[PDB]
């Protein structure tokens, strides 16, 4: 199942043998075709742009092989937790179903964060779709294991530099 | 008697209330609880940690 | 005070909430932009909207006040006068070459490894930006200068927050 | 039997006199008593914190 | 829905500005009070209405928005409410006796020091206070707790403030 | 010792209580500003003059004692005199451009960002503050630089209050 | 001095922004530049005080 | 005589290096370097500040 997945990579990444946003935008829009259970506007180039950036850990502006697989294997995990959290059968995640669904995934968060999250990732019913639900999960991923690296004492806090800071929050 | 600690930290552990932690020598620890006995308190930013109540200062919420 | 025409401009854009949401941003943006077949764009999409409309929400309401709506449109007008004065190459875009000195322009004097990053992730394959992602860029940038002055209060260039604040800065959208 | 704490703090606590909390480390909280129990002090200024009383060496009574 | 209809009632009361200004304020606040002969004042002045949009005015608009407004209002409402209550006497005022049960239903857990000082400098020489001196009491005193909560970030009871910051404090208000 | 003549008009003023009270002191400013229609104003209303007798009452008897009357009249004929000179238009009010040279004559230089929070809060929709006004924030200013000198021992230029002296400093009007 | 110095105290001195000065060792001076020579600042907040530029680390605006 | 300093200060300054600079004390300021003189550095990161030479220990480059 390792073998099947080096294949899809080598099919996906062509001559370049990476994963650009638009090839990631196209995968995803296949997939999301064949699951007519999830409710989607489609992903859009600037969200597949912003999935490559906080998951290129080696700065080449693409997914290699183990960028790709880390990405991948969250998709197919939070796809799961997406239908599962979905009770009652919108194709969409409410502002009542996002905090178990968000648990699941392993996100123990505060009423004040999910709601701020609901403003910023959902409709004006509240509802979010499952472009944006994958998208907020792979930032949300993203900035707690950016958090922990740079929490080295384990204080809760962090110091950055306007540098740290950029990279942080531009190139995301 | 011991009455007035245990649901202070539960309404802190069941509302997810972000807490800072002052230690007896002033640093300060932000999380969440996690869990607590008569001892110790479980808190959790990104490890669990488990913090002796002897080295505790203040407990401070943020509502 | 001749600020009427940007009372008479919010109120026919916010409609019946009297705010402008996403979407009213979204529309309002595709329109202005198509008057200027010289800004090369595939169109402000409703996911860059929401992060334009998430850093300027400043009182929380998910939607732009007057207030908040006029900061990010001076913005906007400012750096569409700078996108084509530096697109020395009339491109229709700001190439790597020429996004140093649009930036500079704007108020942001960065080192080429910052410059390298934002033409990572908001340049094309041949390093060109259009200009949803340049005013995408910008409005990000400004509000992420913003929230670290506010919080280097010493003026020492390094901050200092929790898990809370850092999801709260981070999370868009 | 003779606990003279108890009658003190509910005396600050009732007139709602403000209190310096000095710690052991020298660090200076000011409220007033919300409650106490035999082992912390809730004391309220903007927000409602919980003291340990192994961590004070004083309570001060401005008033 | 009953915020359908207060965004309407502040939409009107704002005007061509979406704004309240402080004279808006003062009509609406002198017509609502008529409508309430239970409450005694001499009316709600000029003065006492630019302190009370200047201590609202969180982002120095030098008027009251929709948000600033909506948190001016439910607190007049609830303090409105508040008042008849604490009025044991029927008096339309109330007395030095009847503002400490007044003040603490309405979260504030002062010492006699402190209403000492408040009956010095908001009552007549007989201790009793008005509705317009006591909204406008409590609509500083609820500012000036905020100001102190969001100054004392350690919770240490105690804040640190320079000439700048000050003046900000004690003018504006 | 031509200070006996001003004594005497205090004791004249002070009648019984040999006390200058908020409603004395109103009645004695509109008297005085009625003979200078050099000088546009609503009057002083009973708020103001409760607000300049609560920061000029050093000794909190509630009302102003000789030294507390002679500092604050010495004042009001001080700025008076400002006020007329710093009129450059001869409109009876001092506008946003005639503010910074009177303040400054009154010796307190002010950062323009002051200077502007104090125009949204003391002055009208046209930038215009009348004579009551005018003096009601001198006073105040005054005051609040006077109680910032007596806490900066160390002369740090930062104060560190807990929310008692915070209220004491801030509950004013 | 002869290039940056004189052209930065005077711009906060003529705008009258509020400055922070940090001492050398750390201790924080906040008012605006009253005037300045080769040897001294001096700092006005309630008092005029003589700061040596010998003692000074930085000088930090607010703007 | 200050034959190796501006050399290296120019080059981080035109490059728009980011620099560490420690204090006497021990603190670090982190920005770009605007500008400098005989006496100064204009250190740049939200607010332009000027850092007395005096008062450096180390310029610490990210070059
Ligand atoms: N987790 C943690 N506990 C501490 N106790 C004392 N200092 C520290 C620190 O830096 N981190
Ligand atoms: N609330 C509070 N408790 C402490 N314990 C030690 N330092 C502090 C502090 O700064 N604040
Ligand atoms: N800018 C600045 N200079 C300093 N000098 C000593 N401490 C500091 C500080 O915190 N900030
Ligand atoms: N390079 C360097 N210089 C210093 N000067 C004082 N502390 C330091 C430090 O940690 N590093
Ligand atoms: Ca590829
Ligand atoms: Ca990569
Ligand atoms: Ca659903
Ligand atoms: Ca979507
Ligand atoms: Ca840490
Ligand atoms: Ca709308
Ligand atoms: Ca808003
Ligand atoms: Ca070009
Ligand atoms: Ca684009
Ligand atoms: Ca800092
Ligand atoms: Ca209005
Ligand atoms: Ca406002
Ligand atoms: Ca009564
Ligand atoms: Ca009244
Ligand atoms: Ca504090
Ligand atoms: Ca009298
Ligand atoms: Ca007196
Ligand atoms: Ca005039
Ligand atoms: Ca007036
Ligand atoms: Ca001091």
């Amino acid at each position: 199942e390792v073998r099947q997945f080096r294949k899809l990579f080598v099919q996906l990444a062509g001559d370049d043998m990476e994963v650009s946003a638009t090839e990631l935008m196209n995968i995803l829009n296949k997939v999301v075709t064949r699951h007519p259970d999830l409710k989607t506007d489609g992903f859009g180039i600037d969200t597949c742009r912003s999935m490559v950036a906080v998951m290129d850990s080696d700065t080449t502006g693409k997914l290699g092989f183990e960028e790709f697989k880390y990405l991948w294997n969250n998709i197919k995990k939070w796809q799961g937790i997406y239908k599962r959290f979905d009770t009652d059968r919108s194709g969409t995640i409410g502002s009542n179903e996002l905090p178990g669904a968000f648990e699941a995934a392993g996100f123990h968060l505060n009423q004040h964060i999910y709601s701020m999250i609901i403003r910023r990732y959902s409709d004006e019913t509240g509802n979010m779709d499952f472009d944006n639900f994958i998208s907020c999960l792979v930032r949300l991923d993203a900035m707690f294991r950016a958090f922990r690296s740079l929490d080295k004492n384990g204080t809760g806090q962090i110091q950055v530099n306007i540098q740290e800071w950029l990279q942080l929050t531009m190139y995301s | 008697g011991q009455s007035l600690q245990d649901p202070f930290l539960n309404a802190l552990r069941r509302e997810r209330v972000p807490v800072s932690i002052y230690l007896v020598n002033g640093i300060k620890l932000q999380g969440q609880i996690e869990s607590f006995d008569q001892f110790v308190i479980l808190l959790k930013n990104t490890v669990s940690q488990m913090v002796y109540k002897h080295a505790i200062s203040t407990v401070v919420p943020s509502a």
